[PDB]
């Protein structure tokens, strides 16, 4: 009655998807599947289907994962199918979940590793989705295993795949890029990060609808903060207004080739699939920024474009985080002027102080005993005064 | 910045299904886990401590600073079965510290009913999955923002002005009756706020004197974990990966407590806990969590 078995199964399947709405009766269906199993015990494919049934039983055996017997079913299924479709790695991954509950990270990891390897050894919609889900699960594991680098790789892969399909939502991409760039900041791979937010910036062409822009701007700022740190690799306090006292080679062909060798992979990361890689090319104009010297006007300009976006955040925030963000921005612009190591250019240093003066009023506003908050702002005034100490 | 423990009494099942007891209370500051871990606290209550003892030995002393102009933060840490709600709300015979606080505050009101040109009021909401809902009136999500003097104002949160002891409990009950059902859900947090406006006898009737505020929080069941299979979760994971290892004991709760985790605060956390070996794993982690707090 195989047709009637699958018939009932499929009905049960839909029901398995369905004041509890599940478990209560889902478990009954679980048992109905076992009844359907009964009749089964060519035959080689029957055995495959048996593993599928027991798999389904394992799938059914959840009840908030109370039903550990499913684990037992799944192990058997594995053995049945190891002689030789893609649902089998799903099962492996599910076993990984069970191990996560048992804290057995390593075996779960091993399953995931082989899930990937297998598909690759092999070489139209389910897999397309599942594959990426798997990458996420790995990232979870990696969090626990602190395999941040590996996780990040997978993150890109999922970003890719989300881009390959229609998994789109601008806010998500924004925060994806945000955290990614932070990863790169954490790993100092600024050069890759460059296209990341800016790619998301392109994505934004298609509430947080407007408010997310400050989060985005903050990240643009982060770029600059670290680009300034790149500049501070030749710490401005230790050098004069001149640079490349160190090797010059800011765009050395040598480095271009090095970067190209790395770009064998970074271009893979450029997930613009030609069309949006051309959009990325428009972005690459911004990506070209690496370690600038006499570009404090341009540097500031880079800020100013996103400064104005920042000013919208000053608007969005109700005079609170306005200043938290301004705080950063003032230092940011001032740091461009640290790089603009000239006694003839201190007007901006004054302007940043002027903004701090605008930020003075908030210290009379904050009647909460936010001593250190207040002090931090006092330190900001000290910093402005330090600008002048250096001028004098 | 204090950490205390309330070891609950064992139940029928624990006595029938003789589970080995793991938690051993030694003295005011010491208890032993199993491991034989001599954990040291600011105060430990045993299986039989009364509500009056809990209140009188904690909150009552704390209120001395509250009345002196300090803000307070109360964290009822524990898992499902900890006794957290009974400790705060309580039974009719053994009402919790919230009731007792208010009754004690009525006494405090009487203490300064002549002395000060004071006024009080209260507020109360639920935090569930980081969502904020007023439990004193049926409302939607509340907007936590800073006010005209940077105070963390939960815009939309009501403020009430009761007088009698009947109202204390009556309203506490009414508020807890509006909490999300799992029996109260293990993921629900309760957040109360006591507003103490007061003006000293020698000060002008229009003299600017700061308001003392006490936050009472029933924390959700505390019970590194597999993450939900969602892209949003992945994004959160990415954010976590991006984040630096703060390693602090440590949300919308921290937003709510932004200015209540700072200076002039009387922060206290209690770990209401189970003595049975059935809950050994969580208990260990709880006690080690408490060490993170300490
Ligand atoms: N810490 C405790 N002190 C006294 N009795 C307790 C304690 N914990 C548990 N019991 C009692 O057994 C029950 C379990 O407490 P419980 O209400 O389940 O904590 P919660 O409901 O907040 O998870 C309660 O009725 C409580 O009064
Ligand atoms: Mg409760």
């Amino acid at each position: 009655p195989w047709a009637e078995v699958c018939e009932k199964f499929q009905a049960a399947l839909a029901l398995s998807r369905v004041p509890y709405k599940s478990k209560y009766s889902a478990r009954a269906l679980l048992e109905e599947v076992k009844a359907l199993l009964g009749p089964a015990p060519p035959v080689a494919q029957r055995a495959v289907r048996l593993a599928v049934i027991e798999f389904h039983l394992g799938v059914n055996h959840i009840d908030t994962e109370e039903l550990s017997a499913g684990e037992e079913h799944l192990v058997k299924c594995l053995r049945l199918l190891r002689r030789y479709i893609s649902l089998c790695i799903q099962a492996q991954n599910n076993l990984g979940i069970l191990w996560s509950e048992r804290e057995e990270i390593e075996t779960a990891q091993a399953y995931l590793e082989s899930s990937e390897a297998l598909y690759n050894q092999y070489m139209s919609k389910r897999f397309e989705k599942v594959y990426t889900h798997n990458l996420y699960y790995l990232a979870q594991v990696y969090q626990h295993l602190e395999m941040f680098e590996k996780a990040a790789h997978y993150c890109h892969s999922t970003l890719k795949r989300q881009l390959e399909h229609n998994a789109y939502h601008p806010i998500e991409w924004a925060i994806n890029a945000a955290t990614l760039s932070q990863f790169y900041i954490n790993k100092l791979c600024f050069m890759e990060a460059r296209h990341c937010l800016s790619a998301a910036n392109v994505i934004f062409g298609q509430e947080l609808y407007h408010q997310r822009k400050g989060e985005i701007a903050r990240c643009w700022i982060k770029y600059c903060l670290t680009l300034m740190q790149n500049a501070q690799l030749s710490m401005q306090d230790n050098i004069g207004e001149l640079d490349l006292d160190k090797q010059s080679e800011l765009r050395a062909l040598r480095k271009k080739e090095l970067d190209e060798e790395e770009s064998i992979r970074k271009k893979a990361v450029q997930f613009g699939t030609g069309e949006l890689c051309d959009a990325i090319s428009a972005v690459e104009e911004k990506v070209s920024y690496l370690r600038p010297l006499d570009f404090e006007e341009a540097r500031e300009l880079f800020l100013l474009g996103q400064h104005y976006v920042f000013e919208a955040k000053e608007f969005f925030q109700i005079d609170g985080y306005v200043t938290d963000h301004i705080e950063v921005v003032q230092d940011h612009s001032a740091l461009f002027k640290v790089l603009a190591f000239f006694e003839t250019d201190m007007e901006r240093r004054c302007k940043m102080h002027k903004r701090r003066i605008a930020m003075l009023e908030p210290l009379t506003v904050d009647l909460n005993p936010q001593y250190y908050l207040l002090v931090n702002r006092q330190i900001q005034f000290e910093i402005a005064h330090a600008y002048y100490d250096m001028m004098d | 910045m204090k950490v205390v423990v309330r070891v609950r009494p064992e139940n029928t099942k624990e006595k029938a299904a003789g589970f080995h007891k793991v938690v051993h209370v030694v003295d005011k500051h010491i208890l032993v886990f199993d491991k034989d871990l001599k954990f040291v606290f600011d105060a430990v209550f045993d299986e039989t401590s009364t509500q009056s003892e809990v209140f009188e030995h904690t909150t009552k002393p704390i209120l001395r600073s509250f009345l002196n102009g300090y803000n307070c933060t109360v964290l009822a840490y524990g898992a499902t079965g900890a006794g957290k709600t009974h400790t705060m709300l309580g039974s009719a015979d053994e009402p919790g510290v919230m009731y007792l606080t208010m009754l004690h505050l009525y006494k405090c009101m009487d203490e300064i009913k002549e002395e000060k040109i004071c006024s009080t009021a209260v507020s109360y909401l639920e935090v569930y999955n980081e969502q904020i809902r007023d439990l004193l009136v049926n409302s939607g999500p509340l907007a936590v923002r800073e006010d005209t003097q940077k105070g963390v104002v939960v815009h939309g949160l009501t403020l009430h002005q009761p007088k009698s002891s009947e109202e204390i409990l009556h309203l506490l009950d009414n508020g807890n009756k509006n909490r999300t059902q799992h029996a109260t859900s293990s993921r629900s947090h309760a957040v109360f706020q006591i507003y103490l406006r007061q003006q000293d006898k020698t000060a002008s009737i229009n003299q600017n004197v700061r308001i003392a505020k006490m936050s009472l929080i029933d924390l959700a069941g505390s019970e590194r974990f597999v993450e939900g299979t969602n892209i949003n979760r992945s994004l959160l994971a990415l954010g976590n990966v991006i984040n630096a290892l703060a390693d602090s004991k440590r949300s919308k709760l921290t937003r709510l407590l932004k200015d209540s985790l700072g200076g002039n605060c009387q922060t206290i956390m209690i770990a209401a806990v189970s003595p049975s070996s059935v809950f050994y794993d969580d208990t260990y982690n709880t006690l080690k969590y408490a060490n993170r707090a300490k």
